[PDB]
């Protein structure tokens, strides 16, 4: 638009260079082609989202869509700079586009107050690149399955034009990670699951009969005492953001800790456990969103070769980045072209407790359904599996 | 107050109320308000730094407005510091912003002592000469300084702090202080109280793995007399010794005992843990620790105290940390076991308190110029203490002080990121020689390649650095045209902001000198220049 607005971006598009991508061709048009046509979808306005919209917008991207089902909360303000106290309660995706469209002159950010599962093939197909910066692994695996299903194979040969690049970033305190995934070419989210599901869910036995830590006590009240009793009205569920609810979980937890001589129950600790709070700062999000944005640019323009897929950032002791190429599992449940091989209420366990699949509350179907736990009579029902961990149907022979 | 607790919840879980306090009391100074500076600053305002002051003496340009999220088209022509603060202040009302429509040189000319009003100073996009001038002043004033430059796809960051000691370093995956190798009295007593052989089954399968390993380590010890440090033999046989204690079911085959499994999976890192770390010994043997005076900082006092303790009540060991990891066990046994370590940690901390008081006596500094909280925290992190001392910028630029060793060695790899450092130095020569940066204009590139290649050689030979720099880098750096790409400025802005927070809060551990980032390959490296 105005004089030298894109002076910092142009130079990587108009000049030839020694480290350029093999297919790069310096052009004085490329930028405009980038501003007017490259369609990017940002998943999440939380976490990296805000930082991603800024980076992409100041990089020549204009046609950006953001998806988020969340509402602004006071705790967001320590790092989600696109939000202000007055926006508390409003939809994150909305306020985000709103802010950006006003701070960056011609950006056309389109919001979607939805959850990624609300959309299917037809929708995702409209994008050239998808950047995921949301918090849950369930969401990461879900968009991972969507993009793979968009892959079009011709007699066993992948059609490169059916590949939709997925850049995924995450953060945890002063640690974070960014990766580039090329469905059908690179390792996908499911290819390296030995890195994503590492989360905690306290064993029903220790929580109910062997508490040792304050967290166990809180866990007990939340997962058992609240359901049994119904403190705030029959049928009313526990609201993590409700102060009176936390207060109740807190008092009851203290009482349990008292009985087992466990110290440490605290209100702050109760909140952290009820909401599964992950510590978060602006600085680490900036770093990771920066790496991801840079790769989005590279892939859109072929300015340089993409991250040889997986980077880790750590700020605790000094600072460092580490990158390696995650390999594609030739037996992957999600990105392998072939149907998996096995060997009913015992195979459901294999699709759950297992590691290679780690599916959550699956659903098997014979060549006729059976146990579509998603239907309470779907229990008396008690191969083509299905799941909440992906849009596709995993074929098991 | 309650508003803040809610707002800062995600970060309070990282540096606590005390870090937040240190943060809210600080005053940082930013030099130029380019993309690099507003990005660093934004990461300081959001978490809530007490206050900030931008110092830019330039005006907004079409390109500044184009790559900065805190400058609009409407600010083109106005003062950059003034206009940046307008938008940065909008980020957090609890932060008091400010500025000076003056430049660093001018301020250095008139009121140098001006920068003495800051906790830390962040200088960005500065040319060589202004950097050295500013470095000298802040160094003698003992004011912490961080220099940051974005140049094309390269990020650079240099920190300068004479001495930065820290207690609460927040180590990741440190070895638990189990004391299985050098058990204190109460812990010996506690283990004896257990009789795995004669004991009900439910209690057998619900005994802390520390007890299990303890049990078996005494058996293996009263026989051979060894301690088991040979990884896939002694330790592997030991794992078997443990695996043979697993009760057998009615059918004969061993049953499922998760606690013994846990004992097993832990033998590898549980047999050797009580030993003073290298870094601690180095702290103990340092002059500021051995020769105390009236000016000796509270940290070195607590350092010496820890030393005296290691000498007496410690018996060549640091005070028991006090905590243990969670581990499958009945509540009673787990709590009883933990209380032993807790109690023990309390005993050791009191002893350390004495040594401290005794030290404050033969110094007459004060009666309790050190809260008891500082003492409990120091005993918890006695193995994690760290001290960083950066070289001055003068030592780095000196012809006889330059670290040619590090630079020469690094260059063995023609692609080490230390070349980016070299290119930065040369690019600066190109700016003093010529009065501009190379490649700014699409038409200068080709001609600049030769001029820059020459500034490099001059720079190298001058310091006596016989290193090979591939031509590609010279060309690549001209190709950059001094650009300050936003995503590159954002990366450096997150990285730099957190290093500043580490300084202000004294909590994690800062990089020891220079960090260089390459957006081209997405690789980085730290150097001690
Ligand atoms: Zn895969």
């Amino acid at each position: 638009d105005w004089e030298g607005r894109w002076n910092h971006v142009k130079k990587f598009l108009e000049r030839s260079g020694p480290f350029t991508h093999p297919d790069f061709e310096p052009s004085t048009e490329s930028l405009q082609f980038l501003l007017d046509t490259c369609k990017v979808l940002v998943i999440g306005a939380g976490g990296l989202g805000c930082e991603l919209l800024k980076n992409l917008a100041l990089s020549g991207f204009r046609q950006i869509h953001v998806i988020d089902m969340d509402t602004i909360d006071v705790s967001n303000l320590n790092r989600q700079f696109l939000f202000r106290p007055k926006d508390i309660g409003r939809p994150k995706a909305e306020v985000a586009a709103e802010f950006l469209n006003d701070r960056v002159p011609n950006c056309n950010v389109v919001p979607h107050f939805n959850k990624i599962q609300d959309f299917n093939d037809t929708f995702y197909r409209q994008f050239h690149i998808i950047v995921c910066g949301l918090d849950s692994i369930i969401a990461r695996r879900w968009i991972n399955g969507m993009l793979i299903s968009l892959l079009n194979y011709e007699d066993g040969v992948l059609d490169p034009s059916s590949i939709v690049p997925l850049i995924d970033g995450g953060t945890e305190g002063f640690k974070g990670n960014a990766r580039v995934i090329l469905p059908g070419m690179t390792a996908c989210i499911e290819c390296t699951l030995e890195l994503y599901p590492p989360q905690v869910n306290f064993p029903m036995c220790t929580i109910a009969s062997m508490p040792r830590l304050p967290e166990h006590c809180i866990e007990y009240v939340r997962m058992l005492q609240w359901p049994k009793e119904q403190p705030f009205g029959e049928g009313v569920p526990l609201d993590g953001d409700d102060p009176e609810h936390i207060q109740w979980i807190f008092q009851k937890s203290l009482e349990r800790a008292s009985q087992y001589n466990i110290r440490g129950v605290t209100y702050r600790l109760t909140q952290g456990v009820v909401k599964r709070i992950i510590p978060a700062v602006a600085s680490t999000n900036a770093v990771i969103a920066a790496v991801c944005a840079t790769e989005v640019f590279k892939i859109a323009t072929s300015a340089y070769i993409p991250l040889n897929n997986y980077l880790v950032f750590n700020d605790v002791d000094g600072l460092y980045t580490y990158t390696f190429e995650a390999e594609r599992k030739e037996n992957c449940p999600a990105c392998s072209q072939l149907p998996q091989n096995i060997q009913l209420q015992e195979v459901l366990d294999y699709l759950t407790n297992s590691a290679s699949l780690q599916m959550k509350s699956p659903a098997i179907t014979a060549t006729r359904t059976l146990y579509l736990q998603s239907e309470e009579r779907t229990r008396p029902n008690l191969l083509a599996v299905a799941d909440v961990t992906t849009p596709q149907t995993v074929l098991f022979k | 107050k309650l508003l803040k607790e809610q707002k800062y919840d995600r970060q309070l879980r990282l540096w606590g109320d005390h870090g937040q306090e240190a943060l809210e009391s600080a005053h940082v100074c930013l030099i130029n308000a380019t993309a690099t500076g507003t990005e660093i600053l934004k990461n300081l305002v959001l978490p809530g730094i007490g206050s900030f002051t931008i110092i830019d003496g330039n005006q907004v340009s079409g390109e500044d407005a184009g790559n900065n999220f805190f400058l609009q088209r409407s600010s083109i022509g106005k003062n950059r510091a003034e206009a940046a603060m307008e938008f940065l202040q909008e980020l957090n009302s609890d932060v008091s912003g400010s500025f000076v429509e003056e430049s660093p040189e001018n301020l250095l000319d008139n009121d140098p002592s001006f920068f003495c009003r800051f906790t830390v100073v962040v200088a960005t996009q500065l040319p060589e000469s202004t950097s050295l001038r500013l470095a000298d002043v802040l160094w003698n004033s003992q004011i912490p300084l961080l220099i940051c430059r974005t140049y094309g796809l390269v990020g650079y960051m240099r920190i300068i702090i004479k001495e930065h000691p820290v207690i609460e370093s927040h180590p990741d995956n440190a070895l638990e202080d189990l004391r299985l190798d050098k058990p204190f009295p109460e812990l010996r007593e506690h283990f004896q109280s257990y009789d795995l052989d004669h004991m009900e089954k439910k209690d057998h399968s619900h005994t802390p793995w520390i007890v299990i390993i303890a049990k078996y380590l005494a058996q293996w010890y009263s026989e051979t007399n060894g301690r088991i440090p040979k990884t896939y033999k002694e330790k592997e046989d030991f794992r078997d010794l443990i695996r043979q204690g697993i009760l057998k079911n009615e059918n004969g085959a061993p049953e499922d005992e998760e606690n013994f499994e846990e004992a097993i999976k832990n033998v590898n890192t549980a047999l050797n843990t009580t030993q003073i770390p290298s870094s601690i010994e180095d702290i103990f043997n340092d002059d500021r620790c051995i020769n105390i005076t009236k000016q000796t900082p509270s940290f070195w006092i607590l350092a010496r105290a820890l030393k005296e303790f290691v000498a007496k009540e410690g018996q060549g060991n640091l005070p028991v940390r006090g905590t243990i990891p969670d581990m499958i066990a009945d509540s009673g046994k787990y709590i009883k076991l933990q209380n032993v370590y807790r109690e023990k940690a309390k005993k050791d901390a009191a002893a350390v308190g004495n040594h401290v008081a005794k030290l404050l006596q033969s110094i007459g500094q004060a009666p309790e110029s050190i809260s008891e909280k500082e003492l409990k925290l120091l005993c918890s992190n006695s193995a994690f203490l760290r001290v960083v001392r950066c070289r001055s910028l003068a030592e780095e630029y000196g012809l006889d002080t330059i670290n040619k060793d590090e630079i020469i060695s690094s260059m063995d790899n023609p692609d080490n990121e230390i070349v980016l450092y070299l290119m930065l130095r040369a690019v600066d020569r190109f700016h003093k020689q010529q009065g501009r940066y190379p490649g700014v204009s699409n038409y200068q590139v080709e001609e600049d390649i030769g001029k820059l290649k020459s500034c490099l050689t001059g720079f190298l030979q001058e310091y006596g650095l016989s290193v090979m720099v591939k031509d590609d880098y010279v060309h690549e750096f001209c190709r950059y045209g001094a650009a300050e790409p936003h995503t590159i400025a954002a990366f450096l802005g997150g990285a730099a902001a957190q290093e500043v927070i580490k300084i202000i809060t004294k909590q994690f551990v800062i990089f020891n000198n220079t960090y260089i980032y390459s957006g081209m390959s997405q690789t980085s490296a730290t150097f001690q220049l």
